[PDB]
């Protein structure tokens, strides 16, 4: 299967109490990895896996000075921004930056990128050529303009088929006992009724990895979609991930519907019936 | 690793 | 590398640079004359060529080999080159030993000579000699004389060299001034 | 502009009595940021309690996730309070282990 | 240029403490200062970033730096040995926020040369001499070559130019990369420079032309203690004049 390695950035303009908010976090694939807080007493690149500890105090120092020199650029943006806008001096706005690589089975290249964002509205993208940028507003024009003329794209696409993709070889051969495996879900089904004419039909698949899975409800062949809730994927804590998806029955046809599961740790996608 | 830097907005 | 490299007029000349930090990502050509500060003339980020009118830049990140060709040189290029390293936008540059470079004139109608100049005191001056031709330092030790020079009268596009040796004492004579010199042709 | 978290309180593991476990609430979807999040074990805080750092999905709203070590019995019940910009008054999300 | 560094040139001793003050191009943020030995090449010494220190390099302890919320950065040297004698140059990048335009690139300053001596009772202006050309030449060649000579000085500052009416001329001129240290056995020798003018025969023959040779030394800064009698060895100027024979 394919990898990739993630970096994301959030600068939150706190005015009056003090600079703003800065928060960094590194993932591979789905394991954070890397962290960074701008309240942290340490103000030191911080180690999330038990795999980037072995690294040496040259790797710590250089990547401290990374994500402070990332923090000092998004603190100017994000009075750039506030005056772009022509927004209040009091409000809290929020910029979001997120940026990565991504890489083969094989360890060869496949793809990179890099979003910003601001107050949760895309602000500019990098495009799926890695060589232009597209912005959303007229304010957006001015840094796209800004960044071409500073042929930022060539030295983003310079830093991801070449830094990125290499430390994130680095890391699956490190931490290789981790981050290929491939956890099956342990799937089962609960029932609870709601009132004596419908119920709630459940299906829990826990104990996955990574989060990418499928959950089905059919009616004798066909799916119906329009009871079907899922839920957001949540964390298990311990490096899995669970998920459950219900449906509303009439009581006494429950033995008519069917839960499949789909995941990349399954040879068949299973069948559940209650 | 990190990238080394960027340009302000 | 460190130079000279001695490339005549409207040669092309190559030089090349050993980058010690092997992190780098974005590579760099400065162009420095002496005493003046370094100004950039390339810049290369993608692994391989890159050309901007008579200069062409090279990179092999793999194997850490940074190039830069000057095509045509001109005498305008004399300088010490430098190249550098940097990770980011504002990321530190590191630079690398630098080379210097020295692009030699071709003169046309040579008249070796040795004069004598004298003024409220005694130099002897030695102009209008080949381009090729090796001017020694010092004979004895109260004897002075300096390296070549080049003069470029822009009004007729003349350009010629020149040398100047001087001392205070009775055993100064412009003839055997030039102790360890060549040329054949005199006043 | 503004978005209110969607809150999950659940456990690490199948909830078997009398057996360590953790407690987990997690809150995505939400923007800005700033919220608080407590667990409450028979209404009162639990101040022993770790949280993971500020991350974001593709829609760039934020989700975090908060745990801490404990041991399920019959008569404790758990719940976590979330109070959000989004949220006139704090939301309270109790656990449900038949569910 | 843009960047602008004070001082230019500067002459102590050892065992003291210089300030060497930057002002980055209007529109940049980072500011970078590099050292220059003969030795080496450049190596990078510090660079800040909107007040804030952005990078580290192997930089002494005796070695304090700052940037002021005014974008404008300053370098403190403490303790000073000769091998701290070197060429330190501060160069800006970065771009500020906005629409602020111009090139994502270091701009490097003037520089400022530092010489640190065991003792400043060695430092010396120099002897400026005009030699005419010779009668030889002006029927072997048509053209006419005056020499400048300007010997006895130390430490190296110094910057030649010629001057012809009083407009400085630059076509036919050439002067000595290097200078030629008088003694080469001994540390602290003084040096020599010449230079060259060539114009033609007819241009010198005239008695009407006036060329100078201005030699501009560095040297104290006029607030240097002074305790010897002669003169204080302050940045100067020396010229030394001609007027074109007949003959």
């Amino acid at each position: 299967g394919s990898h990739s390695m993630r970096y994301f950035f959030t600068s939150v303009s706190r005015p009056g109490r003090g600079e703003p908010r800065f928060i960094a976090v590194g993932y591979v694939d789905d394991t954070q990895f890397v962290r960074f807080d701008s309240d942290a007493a340490s103000q030191r690149m911080e180690p999330r896996a038990p795999w980037i500890e072995q690294e040496g105090p040259e790797y710590w120092d250089q990547e401290t000075r990374n994500v402070k020199a990332q923090s000092q650029t998004d603190r100017v943006d994000l009075g750039t921004l506030r005056g772009y806008y022509n927004q209040s001096e009091a409000g809290s706005h929020t910029i979001q930056i997120m940026y990565g690589c991504d890489v083969g089975s094989d360890g060869r290249f496949l793809r990179g990128y890099r979003q910003d964002a601001y107050d949760g509205k895309d602000y500019i993208a990098l495009n799926e050529d890695l060589r232009s940028w597209t912005a959303a507003d007229m304010a957006a024009q001015i840094t796209k303009r800004k960044w071409e003329a500073a042929h930022e794209a060539e030295q983003l696409r310079a830093y991801l088929d070449g830094t990125c993709v290499e430390w994130l070889r680095r890391y699956l051969e490190n931490g290789k006992e981790t981050l290929q495996r491939t956890d099956p879900p342990k799937t089962h089904m609960t029932h609870h009724p709601i009132s004596d004419h419908e119920a709630t039909l459940r299906c829990w698949a826990l104990g996955f990895y990574p989060a990418e899975i499928t959950l089905t409800w059919q009616r004798d062949g066909e799916d119906q979609t329009q009871d079907t809730e899922l839920v957001e994927t949540r964390p298990a804590g311990d490096g899995t991930f669970q998920k459950w998806a219900a449906v509303v029955v009439p009581s006494g046809e429950e033995q008519r519907y069917t839960c499949h599961v789909q995941h990349e740790g399954l040879p068949k996608p299973l069948t559940l019936r209650w | 690793a990190l990238h080394g830097g960027w340009t302000t907005k | 590398n460190s130079g000279p490299l001695s490339v005549p007029e409207g040669a092309i000349a190559s030089l090349n640079c050993t980058y010690s930090d092997r992190g780098s990502q974005s590579f760099f050509w400065y162009r420095q004359y002496s005493g003046k500060s370094p100004e950039l003339i390339m810049s290369i980020y993608s692994n391989g060529d890159k050309e901007d009118g008579r200069f062409t830049a090279q990179l092999n990140k793999a194997s850490q080999y940074v190039s830069l060709l000057i095509r045509d040189s001109q005498p305008s290029d004399s300088a010490t080159y430098l190249c550098a390293g940097n990770t980011g936008t504002a990321s530190k540059l590191t630079f690398g030993t630098g080379t210097r470079l020295q692009v030699t004139l071709n003169i046309q109608n040579p008249d070796p000579a040795v004069y004598q100049l004298r003024d409220s005191k005694s130099v002897c001056l030695f102009t209008d000699f080949d381009s090729q031709t090796n001017v020694s330092q010092s004979k004895d030790s109260d004897v002075y004389i300096t390296d070549k020079c080049v003069l470029d009268m822009r009004s007729m596009d003349f350009k010629s060299n020149s040398a100047v040796a001087w001392s205070n004492k009775s055993d100064f004579a412009c003839a055997n001034a030039f102790n360890n010199s060549i040329i054949p042709e005199d006043t | 502009i503004q978005r209110t978290p969607k809150i999950q309180v659940y456990s690490r593991h199948p909830a078997e009595n009398g057996k360590s476990n953790f407690l987990n609430c997690y809150v995505s979807g939400f923007h800005p940021s700033d919220i608080e999040v407590d667990l409450l074990k028979n209404g009162e805080r639990i101040e022993k309690v770790e949280h993971s750092d500020l991350s974001f999905s593709k829609d760039w709203s934020f989700y975090l996730l908060y745990y801490t070590e404990f041991t399920p019995t019959e008569k404790d019940e758990y719940a976590c309070r979330v109070n959000h910009v989004t949220l006139s008054q704090p939301k309270i999300v109790k656990w449900d282990r038949d569910m | 240029s843009g960047v602008t560094q004070t001082p230019k040139h500067l002459i102590t001793a050892t065992g003291q403490r210089v300030t060497l003050r930057c002002s980055p191009r209007s529109g940049d943020l980072s500011v970078y200062w590099y050292q220059q030995s003969l030795d080496q090449g450049l190596q990078f010494l510090i660079q800040y970033y909107n007040g804030e220190e952005r990078a580290k390099g192997n930089i002494l302890e005796r070695f304090s730096a700052q940037q002021f919320p005014d974008l404008h950065s300053e370098l403190n040297l403490s303790s000073l040995e000769l091998g701290d004698s070197a060429l330190y140059f501060c160069a800006s990048s970065g771009l500020a926020g906005g629409p602020v335009s111009g090139a994502n690139v270091l701009t490097f300053g003037a520089g400022s040369r530092l010489t640190v001596l065991e003792d400043l009772n060695k430092v010396f202006p120099p002897e400026v001499a005009v030699f005419e050309p010779s009668e030889a030449e002006i029927s072997h060649t048509q053209k006419a070559t005056l020499v400048c000579l300007a010997t006895g000085f130390f430490p190296d500052h110094v910057e030649l130019s010629w001057w012809v009416n009083g407009k400085e001329v630059h076509s036919g001129v050439c002067t000595d990369p290097q200078p030629l240290k008088e003694q080469p056995a001994l540390n602290d020798s003084r040096y020599s420079l010449s230079s060259r003018l060539r114009v033609s025969a007819t241009f010198w023959q005239n008695p009407r032309n006036h060329f100078r040779c201005q030699v501009q030394f560095y040297g104290l800064s006029e607030n240097d203690e002074w305790t010897q009698d002669r003169a204080k060895p302050v940045t100067q100027i020396v010229s030394a004049e001609a007027w074109g024979r007949a003959d």
